């Protein structure tokens, strides 16, 4: 690990260059010794509030809702330092962090990252408030290069299934919790009865994790399937029935 | 308890639900029944059936199919629940699909 | 109740003040009795219809 620490009460000229030096340092270590760099940028939201102080002192008018015209290229030439490169056998990954502010979705700064990154994980606050450590809502969340990074030699054959099954027996319990409300609990399908205990389980044992509790991919995908057993195999639909023989019977 | 069954059929029929165990005196001597032959007229028909509505203790009214078959309209304009009101065939005209109040409402849905 | 509403239905609690006992014990037997286990079976069957 390689920290470099920046404060709020440090000068504000030096939270502009704190991530230029990181991604330096980065690309030395990835493209001239040839390691596999993962670089965590906290706080883009007090990165963009320096950009705005630093802005305004060159006598600049200031921009949709507050913000430099220019920020998307800013942005950008911190986002677009990362990748794979040919002949080296090096990689530079990069996951930001933001605040949202108000909640919204539409602020400038995770809009215009909307636009250079690859999918998102989204922090929610009903998790939160409900105690569930780490509060990570999976519906609204996506990966876009998921697709390349999981299958067979890179984690296992079943990976891609198992995620596409949790999803959506997430999303169906959702519904179903939805549903009984206003139907009643003594109304209720026995299909409708296992996605209720998928919810709790899958929230309290999946989700839920624990910060000093560390579970490779494998405890994960079997983490997994200890919670589709809870459905007979004929409700697993977007399982093929080609893997539904080697992973399910245990 | 609180409600007892009713019948508007003929001799036959009031006689046959009297032995299922249906068919009662008001206090004032009035019966759960009006029996029709070739003799009474429709308003008779139409404001037996209005006292048969209003009176706050019947639940059950069960009338002829071929009785019902001129007053549609004494029974057409009852739109409330509680007053049921069954329709019955027998041998003169068996169950007819077409002329019922209560398959009114499944229109379509057939 | 279904979903919130409060739907209506019947209860047959049977009473028994049976009157016509007489019923022509030597004119009318098992014919007549079959024929009120018949008609009573009916009564009910309608009172669930309702």
């Amino acid at each position: 690990v390689c920290l470099f620490l920046n404060l709020a009460n440090d000068p504000t000229i030096e939270r502009i260059i704190t991530p230029r030096l990181a991604l330096t340092t980065a690309e030395f270590l990835a493209y001239q010794c040839e390691k596999h760099v993962l670089v965590i940028l906290t706080d883009m939201s007090s990165y963009a509030e320096a950009l705005r102080e630093v802005s305004a002192a060159r006598e600049e008018v200031p921009g949709r809702r507050g913000f430099p015209g220019y920020m998307y290229t800013d942005l950008a030439t911190i986002y677009e330092r990362a990748g794979r490169v040919e002949g080296r056998n090096g990689s530079i990954t990069q996951i930001p962090i933001l605040t949202m502010p108000n909640d919204d979705i539409t602020h400038p700064i995770p809009d215009l990252t909307g636009y250079i990154t690859e999918g998102q994980i989204y922090v929610d606050r009903q998790l939160h408030n409900r105690q569930i450590y780490p509060p990570i809502n999976v519906l609204p969340s996506l990966s876009r290069l998921m697709k390349s990074a999981i299958g067979e030699g890179m984690t296992r054959k079943d990976h891609a299934d198992v995620s596409n099954q949790l999803y959506a027996c997430y999303a169906i319990g959702k519904d179903v919790q939805a549903m009984k409300a206003v139907v009643g609990e003594e109304a209720l399908t026995s299909d409708d009865l296992l996605y209720l205990e998928f919810l709790q389980k899958f929230e309290r044992n999946f989700i839920a994790q624990g910060p000093y509790e560390n579970r490779t991919v494998f405890e994960t995908l079997d983490i997994g399937w200890q919670l589709l057993r809870i459905f007979p195999k004929e409700m697993l639909k977007r399982i093929p029935q080609s893997t539904l023989s080697e992973f399910y019977p245990r | 308890r609180g409600k007892l069954i009713a019948v508007i059929g003929d001799e036959d029929t009031v006689t046959g639900f009297l032995l299922g165990g249906i068919g009662e005196l008001n206090k004032n001597r009035h019966p759960n029944f009006l029996v029709v032959e070739k003799d009474t007229t429709i308003n008779e028909i139409e404001d037996t059936f209005r006292q048969f509505l209003n009176r706050d203790d019947i639940g059950i009214i069960l009338i002829n199919q071929y009785i019902a078959e001129m007053v549609r309209h004494a029974l057409d304009a009852h739109q409330q629940s509680i007053p049921a009101v069954l329709e019955i065939p027998s041998k003169e005209h068996p169950y007819d699909a077409a002329k019922d109040s209560i398959l009114r409402r499944a229109r379509g849905m057939f | 109740n279904v979903a919130g509403v409060t739907l209506p239905v019947f209860e047959h609690y049977h009473e028994g003040t049976d009157s016509y006992e007489l019923t022509g014990l030597a004119r009318g037997g098992e014919q007549l009795a079959k024929l009120k286990r018949n008609y009573a079976k009916a009564v009910e069957l309608l009172v669930e219809l309702a």
